[PDB]
């Protein structure tokens, strides 16, 4: 006569994205801080970036397989927000974690996601601004352009690149329907 | 190695026991068949104890 | 005891609620005196439990019970 | 010793522990862990147990009986296991503590699997084969949570054209009656023609082949064209050999030429002034289906072919490209032709279309249909609590432990489900004895409802084939008392 | 560069600095208490994702040492007077003064298909992570 | 406010009924009687669930 009640267990899978969460949030923001990590190549490399920091680290843990998984997906479509996404889904598991011991059943908790997920997409519409195709932006385009390059430097070197990075797309490509191509754009190091 | 006098006779017996017992579900049509795995991992389903006895593996004079 | 048992189950789908699981276990639990009586006296398990239901349980058209419920 | 018949049940149930919630359409998502650092996210049931390594040799036989079954029918392939393995938990203490001989309960399995299927056949409900319409919500089943949801229009369509074409009643009690004789692997076997839209996708009757013209010179329309079938091609076995053999078919001035193996040059000039056009680069697995659908007899030797071939009931000649390829079209068989927008889309269908038409058959070959999500399993067992009181015999213990494995499949749906299963299954059992068998279980709500508004039905032939497996897996297992290891 | 291409791409745009992030979790709390066509049962879960939000401005005042829950208040004060009135009016957390800030002024944005996605990809990522109930070792 | 709850949960927890369904049901009857004009009062019933 063997029958059981079926344990939670889970546990591990919640804390180890609670350790691979804190190593992403303090990378996270012009404010974060600079971390170094070196694997086997003898070479220095500092990156804030979320996709590049768990492919230059093996990990044995199943659970950050599929978090690493994430962030090539949304570097091949979206290319931003890649630390963003890691620490929406650590954080989002704690909350969870919680609400085991009261009984709430996980399929519950997903589907209670995708009705909070269809109310989001009717307040994203009415709060999103259109932004006009003219080329007279490119004052505006300045302050967007500082959004990306404060995070990943000390604030000093941004005002340096802060012309180069706003004159280069409008240089090369025309304002008109068309498309963009990145690999146009040579890179030189030095 | 060289093992005379009663306690070899003994251990004799108990070896042809153990391999008597396995057949023994086997006797008669409403008997219960067996299978048998071998290093591979494979197995086989018969009722017939005659193909039995010629894949089982024993290590014994008398087996 | 095997004669309060068609009794016991018959309350049992009768009363609603979830203590139709404790009154169909609580029958059970009944079983284990005529087990032991037949273990003790050399009988097998498999002989008398079925005899003692058989026994009890007929087919009588009437109200009225009839043959020997002192089995 | 009894130390085999513990393993026997243990094994059965660690195989069956993986798939405990993966039973029924909320199932969710397992991770495998690989030796080699992968991991397998897909959350479909019997694609898990084919990498799962298993030590006790009782757990490769239900690996084995779960593989037949996956290829007859799509889903239902942890509903056996499950079944199967709940059967030898209650069976547990009767065949230890108990002292229940395992023929006994074998046995009793027998006569109840009996009586299980007397109870589906008159819970079943009539349907109409014929209803278009019908149709749609019972393929469904295999169609939702796909890719195929929004062509799920179209995608009725193409599977019901294919069925009613290859079935035959011929009824009669002489030689005996196969229901509608359906075929699904020669006739159904579908092949993946890229290019085109899924929209305008139709059906089509004949063999199609994509090899283009093999002469850059010729006439791209033709009247009736007549297939002429070959074993030996046309080559040296010098110029007048290939044209003695060229004659033979001219004899009765053919005006289409299909050959199965590659065709020289020389060749070419030969049958260029027949009036005949050329195919090579043939399949011999297609031969087969060529000869049925046109009627000329296959020969070896070319000296040897008959007159008796005919290009009759041919649609059309035209080569006109479709998706930057010349292909041919000769629309008792026929040919399903997916046409889409790319090959990644074409290879999702492929195998959806598949086991749609494998789940249409089973509506097919059984006009009933039995109450799904759990209702058909729950009816069954009241049923074996009435019947359990009229046997009086020693197989009453053992039958009355199946009513408690009959109803674990409604209680995996509640385990998913997030609600009290023991307050459910009290008051679901309940409900079936004045319901009519009509309550079932709602999944995405999860409160206890009847399905004659939702309309959730099943096919019998899977409720029967679920069944009927199952028992015939739990006694194997009691069938082997003893294991034994070596060469 | 990425970031700038998906500026012509789409002519939407989201200011960043926690902006989105807690105007979107506040209003998803008050949206199913008013309107309650969901369920009693479900609401208990999609609280928990309405303070899974919070977090991202709670962090960044966290790497400078500020007390997150103090610029938590700052802001939450400033948005139940915009309620009042009919305008519009743009709430963000400002890292260097510490007080609360306009993004519009600021010049704090960001993409429109970054946001969509990270929220709809943090969905099903964080979701599969607990339909596993044990983990399989198999293979070996 | 939360740690006040835990009592009408401990006392169902005992009873096997599940502690969110009677969460729910009470607050959705507290809403009800406010805009009813009126005073009635709610409690957990531990045999029922309700």
């Amino acid at each position: 006569a063997e029958s059981l009640r079926r344990d939670a267990a889970l546990k591990v899978n919640v804390t180890s994205a609670e350790g691979l969460q804190s190593v992403l949030e303090t990378n996270l923001g012009p404010k974060g801080t600079l971390k170094m990590l070196v694997d086997g190549a003898g070479n220095i490399k500092l990156t804030k970036d979320g996709k590049v920091l768990l492919t230059e680290m093996q990990i044995q843990s199943p659970t950050a397989v599929l978090i690493a998984r994430a962030a090539a997906a949304q570097d091949e479509i979206t290319g931003d927000g890649t630390t963003t996404v890691v620490c929406l889904v650590g954080e989002l598991l704690r909350q969870a974690h919680r609400f085991i011991q009261e009984g709430v059943h996980p399929r519950i908790i997903t589907d209670g996601f995708e009705i909070a997920r269809k109310e989001s997409m009717k307040f994203l519409d009415e709060f999103k601004i259109s932004k006009t195709n003219l080329s007279n932006d490119r004052e505006f385009l300045l302050q967007v352009a500082r959004s990306s390059l404060l995070t990943k430097v000390d604030a000093d070197l941004t005002e340096v690149l802060t012309p180069i990075v706003t004159d280069a797309v409008l240089s090369v490509y025309d304002a008109q329907a068309d498309n963009l191509d990145l690999h146009m754009v040579e890179i030189m190091q030095m | 190695e060289k093992i005379s006098g009663d306690d070899i006779r003994n251990q004799n017996v108990l070896a042809t026991m153990a391999v008597a017992n396995v057949v023994k579900s086997s006797l008669g049509p409403v008997g219960l068949d067996k299978m048998l795995v071998d290093d591979i991992g494979d197995f086989t389903v018969t009722n017939d104890g005659a193909t039995i006895l010629s894949l089982l593996d024993v290590q014994h004079p008398a087996g | 005891e095997i004669e309060l048992i068609s009794r016991i189950t018959k309350y049992g789908e009768r009363t609603p609620g979830l203590l139709q699981l404790a009154i169909k276990q609580f029958a059970v639990a009944f079983e284990v005196v005529p087990r032991t009586l037949a273990e003790t006296a050399g009988l097998d398990v498999n002989e008398v439990l079925p005899n003692l239901y058989a026994a009890h349980n007929v087919t009588e058209p009437g109200a009225v019970k009839t043959d020997h419920l002192y089995k | 010793g009894r130390q085999a018949q513990i393993s026997n049940i243990t094994a059965a149930k660690a195989v069956a522990d993986v798939i405990r919630t993966c039973l029924g359409p909320k199932a969710m998502l397992k991770m495998l862990l690989d030796p080699m650092g992968g991991l397998v996210l897909t959350n479909d049931g019997h694609a898990i147990l084919r990498e799962i390594d298993v030590a006790h040799p009782a757990a490769k036989s239900m690996l084995e009986l779960s593989r037949t079954q996956d290829e007859e029918v799509g889903d239902g392939t942890t509903t056996v296991i499950i079944l199967a393995g709940e059967i030898l938990a209650q069976c547990a203490p009767y065949l230890i503590e108990k002292n229940i001989h395992p023929v006994i309960i074998i046995q009793a399995l027998k006569k109840a699997l009996t009586d299980a299927l007397e109870v589906i056949k008159q819970v079943s409900k009539p349907v109409d084969v014929e209803n278009d319409a019908a149709m749609k919500k019972l393929i469904q089943a295999s169609i939702g949570t796909k890719y195929v949801i929004h062509w799920s229009e179209k995608m009725c369509e193409l599977a019901l054209d294919a069925v009613k074409t290859v079935r035959k009643d011929l009824g009669q009690t002489v030689e005996g009656e196969p229901n509608f004789e359906i075929d699904i692997k020669r006739y159904v076997r579908v092949e993946k023609i890229p290019g085109g839209d899924v929209l305008d996708s139709r059906v089509l009757k004949g063999v199609l082949l994509n090899k283009d013209v093999v002469h850059p010179k010729m006439s791209r329309h033709i009247e009736n064209p007549r297939v002429v079938l070959l074993d030996c091609p046309l080559e040296y076995k010098e110029e007048e050999q290939v044209q003695l053999m060229c004659e033979q078919i001219l004899a009765v001035r053919p005006t289409l030429v299909i050959t199965e193996k590659g065709v020289s040059d020389l060749a070419q000039h030969y049958l260029l002034k027949g009036g005949c056009s050329v195919l090579r680069r043939v399949k011999k697995s297609d031969n087969n289906r060529i000869a049925r659908v046109t009627g000329a007899t296959i020969v070896n030797r070319v000296e040897d072919l008959k007159e008796s071939d005919v290009g009759t009931n041919c649609g059309l000649f035209k080569v006109e490209m479709i998706g930057d390829e010349y292909f041919s079209f000769l629309d008792k068989a026929c040919t399903i032709m997916l046409r889409g927008g790319s090959k990644d889309i074409l290879n999702e269908i492929d195998r959806n279309l598949q086991d749609a038409m494998a789940v249409a058959r089973n509506v097919m070959l059984s006009p009933s249909l039995s109450p799904g999500g759990g209702a058909t399993e729950m009816a069954v067992s009241v049923k074996l609590a009435e019947k359990a009181k009229q046997l009086e015999g020693i197989q009453q213990w053992p039958y009355q432990a199946v009513a408690d494995a009959m109803e674990c499949i409604p209680r995996t749906l509640i385990q998913n489900a997030g609600g009290d299963p023991i307050r459910l299954l009290s008051q679901l059992r309940a409900k079936h004895a004045q319901g009519n068998f009509t309550t079932g279980i709602d999944g995405d709500k999860g409160k206890i409802v009847d399905m004659v508004s939702y309309g959730i039905w099943e096919p019998e032939v899977i409720k029967q084939q679920s069944v009927k497996t199952a028992i015939e897996s739990a006694c194997l297992l009691l069938r082997v008392d003893d294991i034994v290891s070596g060469v | 560069l990425r970031a700038v291409a998906n500026v012509l791409k789409d002519k939407n745009i989201i200011p960043g600095a926690g902006a989105f992030y807690i105007a979107l979790s506040r209003y998803l709390r008050s949206a199913n208490m008013n309107k309650l066509g969901a369920k009693g049962k479900t609401k208990t879960g999609i609280e928990a994702f309405a303070e899974a939000l919070l977090v991202i401005p709670k962090t960044l005042v966290k790497n400078s040492g500020f007390d997150p829950l103090d610029v938590l208040a700052m802001v939450e004060d400033e948005l139940d007077d915009a309620q009042d009135s009919d305008e519009t009016r743009y709430v963000g957390v400002d890292l260097n003064i510490g007080d609360s800030c306009d993004p519009t002024i600021e010049g704090i944005w960001d993409s429109y298909r970054v946001l969509r996605n990270a929220i709809t990809g943090a969905t099903g990522i964080a979701s599969n992570l607990l339909l596993c109930d044990e983990l399989l070792r198999a293979g070996r």
